[PDB]
RNA sequence: GUAUGUAU
RNA sequence: UUUAUACUAACAC
């Protein structure tokens, strides 16, 4: 059952097959075969613990701080209750939906 | 009866004298050709 | 060699070689083949 | 049977737009139960799929009313304007013509002297109106324009009827806009109309009555545009205009916006005015009274 | 029944100190820049 | 609704470790739930809000 | 110390299960 | 976790909580599902913004702070898409653009 | 109201 | 005469 989802994803990559049935089935069989292995990549991240290692994260954070420091960067606040732009912003959001 | 059940390959192909006749296997000493082949593969 | 002095990280990918690619596995879902097959046909 | 008898059958259908040879074909498939959609099968049946025209009847009673009884009457019973002896409209109304009138719009409001012409009869598409009824609309157009000419302004009017299946009244609305902003509008719309709808349509976006009026000023719109199907139309002066016919109305805008969004940009208003909601109700004096006294000087 | 490894705890609290320390470094910088 | 959920009761000494993971992860509330055992992340968020 | 998920090899070498005087032949591709 | 901290810089601490939380989620398809602790999910309306600023990090480990400030130039008046102020700064490094 | 079977 | 259900449905919008 795994074998086949290999063999038919490489008669589609190529071109040979058609009719949804096969491009429908061997899209399912993948979607499982992939969820199976996005499950393990999670479980075997809490069991094997963070891969970053604090020392690496410390550098990455601190170096990032110096970059924002260099810019004279102002952090983005929480939307004021009297904000002229929000009505405009909302409409855009819906128009996108 | 069908298409597939028509005359085809009316001739068999018996083993010619060089490619592996059953008589040549008797005179062959399988035993020694086996061991010698293993040694060669192993050494490499 | 002052450009390589500024890098906040160092030889990270230093021992990157070998891997179990030689080792055959009787588990179609956890071979290397399959890790490449899902590597490619997604994202 | 019989040819003189058969001619009568053909003209009767011609008035009933809902039922023709497409409904007998579409009915036969639902009725057939066993129907495989191929070319092998559609030939093996062939005659069985076309055969019908026995159940069709009704004659005059069907055509006189039109568009069903239950549907149009439900529209007519609710219709918030339609001026009769029996029914009085929800709009306050300013000046009454014999077959038309001016009245004030909904509460959101696009401009301070925003109005709308409305025919008395249930007309839908303003192309379906009688040439007798259209002449009253023209006298309204000139007097309304001349009212805003003293104000130094000018006006753009329009009407939007993307769906006549719904069977709604058509309100030709007047929008007071300054002359320098008026001269830009020919651009704005020309962009909006070509952009709005999908551009594989047959009808071709934009149909200028402004050039057609030089050929026939009395009626360019009425000659060029067609009544039966959808449509939208703007105009400048008495008989100028840009014209686009609407297809895929779901894409266009069910609540009126494609035009209102253009005026929301051209005139420039907040994004809360863009959508028109509310009702006419009645007895809204303080806003509609200021228009009547001003209008009466220029109004026949 | 599943549990997190001890390294996770290490990682969390390691970052708290960086955010605390850096915040003071910013206030040190901000005070210096006022002169 | 299901039986596996633990609706009733919350035992103090078992609970001082449930607010401990919030120090570790910060948000991440669905990975906390199978550890904390009480599940129904809603309540696991509301309990730390008490 | 940290074995990144990419490496995390779950099973043991084909050798160390016999790993001495036995021949471990991995044969995917054909010859001839 | 790292994202939560990095995020906390760019904006108010309350907003950044949303984003980080938003990413955890349960993923579902037919018979099966699982939690999403490790990965970053794109479905979110703002998952662009997350990936661009966290991509920013992955540039500031290649470039280095020194070079990066030269490319972008002053924060008061940054350089063009592919231009500099001086020829000296342009030639200082092997990495031009 | 047939596709498909039961009775005379 | 009223209310509900199904069958009329080989109906109609
Ligand atoms: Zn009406």
């Amino acid at each position: 059952w795994t074998s086949v989802a290999h063999f038919n994803r490489e008669r589609i990559r190529r071109g040979a097959t058609v009719d949804k049935t096969v491009a429908k089935k061997n899209l399912g069989r993948l979607t499982r075969l992939w969820l199976k292995a996005e499950q393990e990549r999670q479980h075997n991240y809490l069991k094997d613990g963070p891969y970053v290692t604090a020392d690496e994260a410390v550098a990455i954070y601190t170096t990032f701080v110096h970059w924002l420091e260099s810019r004279r960067f102002q952090p983005i606040p929480f939307p004021p209750l009297s904000y002229k732009h929000d009505t405009k912003l909302l409409v855009l959001a819906l128009e996108r939906l | 009866t069908s298409s597939r059940a028509l005359p085809a390959h009316l001739k068999l192909k018996y083993r010619q004298e060089s490619q592996g006749t059953e008589e040549e296997v008797r005179k062959q000493d399988l035993r020694e050709a086996l061991l010698r082949a293993e040694a060669a593969h192993f050494a490499t | 060699r002052r450009w390589d002095e500024d890098v906040v990280f160092r030889n990270t990918h230093k021992g990157v070689d070998d891997t179990p690619r030689p080792g055959f596995v009787n588990d179609m879902l956890r071979s290397e083949f399959h890790k490449k097959f899902l590597a490619r046909f997604v994202d | 049977p019989t040819i003189d008898e058969m001619v009568q059958e053909e003209k009767l259908l011609n008035k009933q737009r809902k039922y023709g040879q497409n409904y007998e074909y579409a009915k036969q498939i639902a009725k057939d139960k066993t129907y495989s959609n191929n070319l092998d099968y559609l030939d093996e049946n062939a005659g069985k799929l076309s055969n019908r025209m026995k159940r069709g009847d009704v004659s005059l009673a069907q055509i006189s009313s039109g568009g069903d009884l239950k549907k149009i009457n439900h529209v007519l019973d609710t219709c918030p304007l339609c001026l009769n002896y029996e029914t009085q409209p929800l709009a306050p109304v300013i000046s009454l013509s014999h077959r038309a009138y001016v009245s004030l719009p909904t509460q959101p409001e696009l401009a301070k002297y925003h109005c709308l012409i409305v025919p008395t009869g249930h007309r839908i598409n303003t192309l379906s109106c009688d040439e007798d009824e259209w002449d009253e609309i023209r006298n309204f157009m000139k007097c309304i324009a001349l009212m805003f000419d003293s104000m130094n302004l000018g006006v753009i009017f329009y009407e939007n009827a993307p769906s006549p299946q719904r069977y709604m009244h058509t309100a030709i609305e007047c929008i007071p806009v300054s002359k320098r902003i008026l001269s830009l509008a020919p651009a704005y719309f020309r962009e909006a109309l070509s952009t709005s709808d999908e551009e594989w349509s047959q009808h071709r976006k934009i149909i200028d009555t402004l050039e057609g009026s030089k050929k026939y000023g009395k009626w360019a719109f009425r000659k060029m545009m067609v009544k039966e199907l959808g449509y939208f139309h703007v105009w400048f002066s008495i008989d100028g205009g840009y014209g686009h016919v609407v297809e895929d109305e779901k894409a266009w805008g069910r609540h009126d916006q494609v035009p209102r969004q253009v005026f929301a940009s051209m005139l420039n208003l907040p994004p809360e005015v863009i959508r028109r909601k509310g009702s006419w109700t009645g007895k809204k004096d303080p806003r509609e009274d200021m228009f009547r006294s001003r209008f009466e000087k220029f109004d026949w | 029944d599943v549990e997190i490894n001890d390294g996770f705890a290490k990682f969390s609290e390691a970052l708290y100190t960086v955010e605390r320390q850096a915040r003071e470094e910013v206030r040190y910088r901000a005070i210096m820049r006022q002169k | 609704i299901d039986p596996s959920i633990k609706k009733t009761e919350w035992s103090r000494e078992e609970d001082e470790k449930l607010l401990h993971l919030a120090k570790l992860l910060p948000t991440q509330w669905r990975t906390i739930a199978p550890i904390v055992g009480r599940t129904a992340t809603q309540c696991l968020e509301r309990y730390q809000k008490l | 110390a940290v074995v990144l998920h990419e490496d995390k090899q779950y099973y043991p070498s084909a050798e160390e299960v016999y790993g001495s005087n036995v021949d471990i032949m991995v044969q995917e591709q054909d010859t001839q | 976790t790292l994202l939560n901290r990095l995020m906390s810089l760019l904006m108010d601490t309350n907003l950044a909580s949303y984003a980080s939380a938003k990413n955890n989620v349960v993923l579902s398809y037919k018979d099966m599902s699982h939690t999403n602790s490790y990965g970053l999910v794109r479905g979110l309306q703002f998952s662009s913004f997350i990936w661009q600023f966290y991509g920013l990090v992955l540039d500031l480990l290649i470039l280095g702070l020194q070079r990066a400030t030269e490319i972008a130039g002053p924060a008061d008046a940054p350089n063009d898409f592919l231009h500099f102020k001086d020829q000296a700064t342009e030639t200082s490094h092997p990495i031009r653009l």
